[PDB]
């Protein structure tokens, strides 16, 4: 008893195919494709398991400052801040020279802590502020740096020492003050050309201010502008200076951790999301994405196309013939 | 019309502190806020005109009281200094 | 792909297959039927998601970059900054668009080859009863029946009883 | 290449193919002929085509970039733009120079793949006659006319007529 | 009647073979390659389909400043300025800081169009011109700025406002003048060190200038320094200057497009052609090149080898044998 | 590899192999024999050195560079040396990842192709005597001695004697 | 007379295999395997066939400056600068705006080959030395600037040149002086603000120095600023100054060659080896390593992995079975 | 010869505009333009010495004619202007 | 003791040098180096008194004598210069 049979092998197929890429041609489909690509956006900003700090209408140059709108921001160590797209800012406006740097700075050392020292400033009254800055009735300031000014009639020169004897760096977030016209200067400090001397054992900077009059912003027109000075274990920081100053009453602390900084504009939700990118949090379950490429998080980086899709299968052989 | 009468006794008895005598308030003259470019957000002097009955007689002064803002509750209130009172 | 197993000469799949990746279909004489192949399958998923979390894992780990996009024009370094984080997109983008056009290329040798390792398992587990017959599927020659399937799909098929019966019918005597 | 096609075990090609690439030589008693079979090649070009206008577009569409030669050493800014752009042309060189390995590689499979395909085509249509000589060049057991080289040529290839007459002479009857 | 016939396949082979490469060896010959690499180079700059304005003794920057040897280039929007490797400048020698950003800026600009404002310079005599620059006999100076200087026996500080109200953004070339000697500084403005203020609502910039005897250039030693400011839409600029002022007589229009520019030294002819590269005009059907990296337009990029002849064919086997 | 001719039927290399890498193992009358086959090592060998230096000339000829660790913190600058300095890693980390993760597809595809070619060597030299056993280890049906494997291991080897008889103990006659 | 042999066919296995990565897989294990990496490292630097220039306690920046107690680099032409972790300068502290730039520049250099010129220095005294400084008892300074300061009771404006009238560039290290109080910097010179003007005909530089108080390193507080200027064929350099000069006696000859440098801390020995790395010069017969990214010579670049083994040889197969 | 006596011309009646009376000239004694760093691509003041007849009486005078060059046709031409008139 | 005495000495003659004088050192009575902020790796002034034996009587002296460092014996020694000679 014999007879002929078969076991003809073959494949499996699927009429909905997914068209993707290879290298000797340019357009074929397969039975299966898994979007490589991450297009899509749920649109809420998660605050597990990364500390999140949002603010509200507070950005991070203006928190580290204490907007005295925004005083929810002492101390409140964070992974990642992310400005909002309606921020403005209240108080006193200001020009940092080279701002990249110094918010990358900031948002790499990964947290407020402040710690207030004992700085023995002679001749000067601390504690100024301004009318655009305000808590309700009144007036208000940032919360964190002294707006020095003149006492009496006269301004001494100011020399303040600070042993860092302990094993941690330290951060002095300092100013200088641009006024408007020579009567501004002449009469907040009695230089006309005031002078400021920051020094450590290492290097010096020594900056002249500006005057000149400016288009009007929120009220008067004169600026500020911040500098900055890091000292290192065993190192002796020496501030010297002879009008103009913006003083610090307290050092902040660095760490050697892992945070960013981001701009987006949606609000706040609870989830256990790892990476956040602006525009909507998205999950990482993908290796490429096409939302923006500002990234914190481990989760992928920008490729410029939009379906990537890898063959998770094999070429679609569609079901010929009818 | 209280504040500029309160930054008048303000100046007189900071001045009365400062060179040891004794001076009385009556009223204020004139209280002309400067307008040259700015007088908000920042350094706000009252020009402010005072007559004083101490000696028997009217003196005029000028006082150029320098009225810078404090930050709030949270920090120091109750800023005012006197920069020069001129007769 | 280029060893042309699959739509070299497979001119179609089948639909019924929803369990499975590389289907062994037949006709016999007590019904067709239908048996996913479980062991070719998944060392072929094996494979494929050997290459799978080995991708997961290629996203950058960075806590802390430069800026990327920008609001102000300044020129030489605002140039150099837009250089870099441009030549690195093409650079990426090209590496993603190649390392996608490999693994698709990868991906059909894959099914070419595993469609092929199962031709060949199919062949030398015969080697002188599964004569091809060149549409990409198989003709056994012998008296074929359910006990066919339940051996073939395993690793375990004896080709001592029935290499004896396939070579007479390979052959036609003259006369 | 890596099936061993092409200069693994065909010593030389010839002058005469002007018209295509994989050509059909023959020797019969009608005499020594040549066709360049037609569809075989074609497929090949769509493929090699299909990698040339793949990276035809591979141009940088910049319409405005840095400086790129100077005339000036200035340090740090100066020795940066030169490593970006000295590293911009190694990882390109690289890649030029591992596209064009990877392609040649490739492309020797490609016309080695053709290859195979073109013999096994050629002994999947036969299977029982076309007996393989290992020199890369095949060799037909039945007698065969310009009928022959024009229907191998195309799709249409009977080997029912002419199965029963290429095992005959494979066979030599002892006695 | 049976016979034993031959149906022996291969391939071409022709006896002119190119070698190429490959990763697993170093020099394997084919049967047809192309250079996908382009050293070859026509020699002539073509003016089509690109806007491609050459200059014949004219820089860029001196076509923005309206070399009087060169006032063909009064408006003329370009896509590519081919400056010339045989130039001089005949006008007042310069030295812009930030020189590479300038030019670069002007040149993504991609259009000339200028257009007059009507500032309301007080207490200055505009249109000063020097005796390098010259159209013939007489005097010259540049064609598109105002070299300012002293009126009567006094200098009025300088407040000028221009509301953006339009949709579009405004650029303000503008200039700083370093004198040789002091007593320079002292005859041309009425300050020893002269001070100018360009101030918007978001930056500002103050700059002083130097005094100093340099090496001689053409006559005098002196030279001026070129800055520039950007304003965006609903935004105020206040330029404000105590002397050493060179104030312009317009704004130049912005435009978001594609335009290059590029060093050269080759002539113009007419074509159709695309890539432009310097040292030969090159036309782009190969995925790469020899020519120099400077590049402007849809054309390949730089790589360092000489023959990456893709293999548009299978391995040479020569005709064997004899 | 994507073959399968190594590790995809063959379950156990030798130790005795110390003088090449493709052993020519035999068991005959005159006893267990051992006789590396010299010249498909040497092609081999000279494969894998034909990419080795290759890639030996894969060392970065700077003479001057610029700074490559940092004892301080400036900010923009200095992340976009670090991010040059970053970038530059992960693309050549991924590039030496892509190398050494091809070359070794390479080579598992590489060695597996000259067994592969060994086995179509083996077969093309017989075609009607070395029948596959799937093993991944042959099986020649005629007698043998010790002037098979001489002859063998070289590219000398007549198919016509030994034709007649292998096909006759590749037959069971029925009766 | 017929029988049944074999001749199975093979590869061979060693029961000693190291495990390797493929891209469908993740670890799997062959018969051979170089690494590809190098983390081994020797420790010892070597002399030859690059002439490498090692230091006991001397920086380069102080060995072209001629630390009086590194008088032994005088010329001393080098391939590579090695750095020693222990290093001290004994000699004056300073600050160097732009060190990364300087020093890769110098290094760049190749060669100290310096050379005298006779300037015509009118109204002053040169040669002086500092106290930190010392090869001895008495005083001493750096070997290669002169330290001017005033002559009798006066300080005369400085006007020099010098024409290069042969073909090599030239490269003129002068300084400027940042004194500590107001008393310093008036004691030297007589001038409050001094002012040192650089010229050649393409560029020019204006410097002010800074006063400040700072801390105490070896005595003083003080410090010095380098700066630099290189001259063209057929270019010349004027040197206009009003104070704080620091004048140099020479040019350094520049040369477009092959040098770099490096800082460790392995002592020196006698090979012959081409690449030389930081802990440890290692030799060159892979192309990748794991060891510090720093590298001078042909020898490979880093590589974050471990064990990188490409496979020189097929897969394992271990003998199975028992 | 022309171009001195021209702004000799041009240095008497811009004068005679600014103080609103009438002087007449007469001759050029001496025209020594400056060289001592530069005269030339800039202010190319001329030390101009005149005699006039307008009292009665010879008077000299010397005048700082700031000759700063303009550009040319395509705008405006014809620059001078007399920084002082010295007795 | 010998190196106060010796400046003495330069300080004399070169008074003697610049006016052509002719006076007689007797002895050093006070040598005060400055300690005001730093007296060493740098200029080391003397403050140094004199009383001189010349003209029939003893006239004090005070001499700011600027003793900056040289570089050794590679390059010049001996550096002394005379500020100013005060009686
Ligand atoms: C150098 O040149 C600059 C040029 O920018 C001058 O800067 C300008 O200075 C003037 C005053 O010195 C500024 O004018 C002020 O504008 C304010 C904002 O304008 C809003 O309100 C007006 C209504 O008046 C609207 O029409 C307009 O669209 C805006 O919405 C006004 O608030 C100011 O006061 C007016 O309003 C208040 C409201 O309480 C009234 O009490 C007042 O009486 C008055 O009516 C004032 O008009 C002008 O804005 C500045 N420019 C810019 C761009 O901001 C410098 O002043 C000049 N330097 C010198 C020394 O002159
Ligand atoms: C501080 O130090 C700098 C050093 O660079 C001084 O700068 C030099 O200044 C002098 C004059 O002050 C310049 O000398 C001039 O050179 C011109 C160019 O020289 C060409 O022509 C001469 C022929 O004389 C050739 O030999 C030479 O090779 C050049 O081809 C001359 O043109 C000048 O005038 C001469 O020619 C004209 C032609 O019409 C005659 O009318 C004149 O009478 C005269 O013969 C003049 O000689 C010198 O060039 C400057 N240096 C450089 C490098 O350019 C500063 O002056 C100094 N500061 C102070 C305050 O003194
Ligand atoms: C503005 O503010 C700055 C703050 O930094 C001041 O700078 C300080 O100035 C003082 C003196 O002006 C410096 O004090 C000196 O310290 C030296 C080093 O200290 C070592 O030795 C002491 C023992 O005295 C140890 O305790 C210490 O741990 C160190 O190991 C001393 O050497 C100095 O002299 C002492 O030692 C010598 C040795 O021979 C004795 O002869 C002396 O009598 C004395 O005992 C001196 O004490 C201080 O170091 C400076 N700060 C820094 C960070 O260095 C500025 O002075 C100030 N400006 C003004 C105008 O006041
Ligand atoms: C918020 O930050 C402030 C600093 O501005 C903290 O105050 C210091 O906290 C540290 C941490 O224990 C103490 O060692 C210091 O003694 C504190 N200084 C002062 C002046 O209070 C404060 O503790 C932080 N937390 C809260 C809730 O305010
Ligand atoms: C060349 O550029 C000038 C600007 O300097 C042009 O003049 C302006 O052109 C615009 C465009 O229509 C007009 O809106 C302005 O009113 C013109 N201003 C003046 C003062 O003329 C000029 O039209 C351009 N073309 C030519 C041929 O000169
Ligand atoms: C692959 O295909 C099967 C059947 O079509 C489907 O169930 C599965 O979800 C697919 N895998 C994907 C989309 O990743
Ligand atoms: C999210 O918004 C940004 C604007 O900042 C835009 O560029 C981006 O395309 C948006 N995302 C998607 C997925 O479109
Ligand atoms: C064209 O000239 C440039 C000089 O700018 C040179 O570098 C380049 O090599 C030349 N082109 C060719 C093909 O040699
Ligand atoms: C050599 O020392 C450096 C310190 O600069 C260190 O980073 C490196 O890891 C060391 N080398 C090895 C192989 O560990």
């Amino acid at each position: 008893a014999d007879p002929g049979a078969t076991l003809c092998l073959g494949h499996h197929a699927v009429p909905n195919g997914t068209l993707v890429k290879t290298i000797t041609d340019d357009q074929i489909e397969v039975t299966n494709a898994t979007e490589l690509v991450q297009s899509s956006s749920t649109g809420k900003i998660c605050n597990n398991p990364h500390r999140i700090l949002d603010g509200i209408d507070c950005t991070l140059i203006d928190a580290l400052l204490g907007d005295p709108h925004c005083d929810v921001f002492q101390n409140e160590t964070w992974d990642l801040f992310v400005e909002r797209s309606k921020a403005f800012s209240n108080c006193y406006p200001y020009d940092v020279p080279d701002y990249a740097s110094l918010r990358s700075l900031v948002a790499s050392s990964g947290t407020l802590e402040f710690i207030t020292e004992g700085f023995t400033w002679t001749g000067v009254t601390q504690n100024g502020g301004s009318n655009a800055c305000k808590r309700g009735p009144g007036s208000g300031f940032f919360s964190r740096l002294n707006w020095l000014t003149k006492s009496g009639s006269t301004y001494p020169v100011l020399n303040v020492t600070m042993p860092n004897n302990d094993n941690f760096d330290k951060l002095y977030i300092w100013g200088v003050h641009h006024p408007s016209t020579n009567q501004e200067q002449t009469s907040l400090y009695v230089q006309a050309s005031g002078r400021v001397t920051v020094s450590t054992r290492r290097s010096q900077q020594t900056i002249i201010p500006n005057i000149g009059s400016r288009p009007w912003v929120r009220g008067l027109s004169s600026r500020i502008s911040i500098y900055w000075t890091i000292v290192k274990p065993g190192d002796v920081l020496v501030i010297n200076s002879n009008g103009n100053l913006i003083a610090p009453r307290g050092y902040f602390k660095m760490r050697t951790g892992k945070s960013s900084i981001m701009r987006s504009d949606a609000p706040i939700d609870t989830c256990i999301s790892e990476c956040i990118t602006p525009n909507g949090s998205i999950p990482n379950d993908k290796p490429f994405q096409n939302v923006n490429k500002i990234t914190y998080g481990a989760c992928p980086k920008y490729v410029k196309q939009n379906t990537l899709k890898l063959a998770t299968g094999m070429r679609n052989v569609p079901e010929k013939q009818t | 019309s209280l504040e500029i009468e309160e930054l008048a006794r303000f100046a007189v008895d900071e001045h009365n502190k400062k060179e040891n005598a004794l001076l009385e308030f009556v009223r204020v003259v004139k209280a002309k806020e400067q307008f040259n470019y700015d007088q908000w957000q920042d350094y706000t002097m009252y020009y402010l005109t005072l007559e004083a009955k101490d000696g028997g007689k009217k003196k005029l002064y000028e006082a150029k009281v320098w009225v810078k803002f404090v930050d709030s509750a949270f920090e120091t209130e109750n800023f005012k200094e006197l920069q020069e009172f001129k007769p | 792909g280029l060893f042309g197993a699959i739509a070299g000469f497979i001119e179609n799949g089948w639909e019924g297959m929803i369990d499975g990746w590389y289907g062994f279909r037949h006709q016999n004489s007590e019904g067709t039927g239908q048996a996913a192949d479980l062991k070719s399958t998944q060392a072929a998923i094996d494979q494929i998601n050997g290459k799978l979390n080995r991708v997961i894992e290629k996203t950058n780990e960075k806590f802390h970059q430069i800026e990327k996009e920008f609001s102000e024009v300044e020129g030489r370094i605002q140039d150099l900054e837009k250089y870099v984080e441009d030549t690195k997109i093409d650079l990426w983008s090209y590496n993603a668009e190649l390392l996608v056009a490999l693994e698709n290329q990868h991906t059909i040798d894959l099914t070419d080859s595993e469609m092929n390792k199962l031709f060949e398992k199919t062949r030398r587990q015969l080697r002188e009863n599964a004569e091809e017959m060149g549409n990409g599927c198989f003709k056994i020659y012998h008296k074929c029946d359910n006990a066919c399937i339940e051996s073939i799909r395993n690793g375990t098929y004896d080709h001592d009883v029935y290499r004896d019966e396939a070579l007479n019918n390979r052959f036609q005597i003259k006369g």
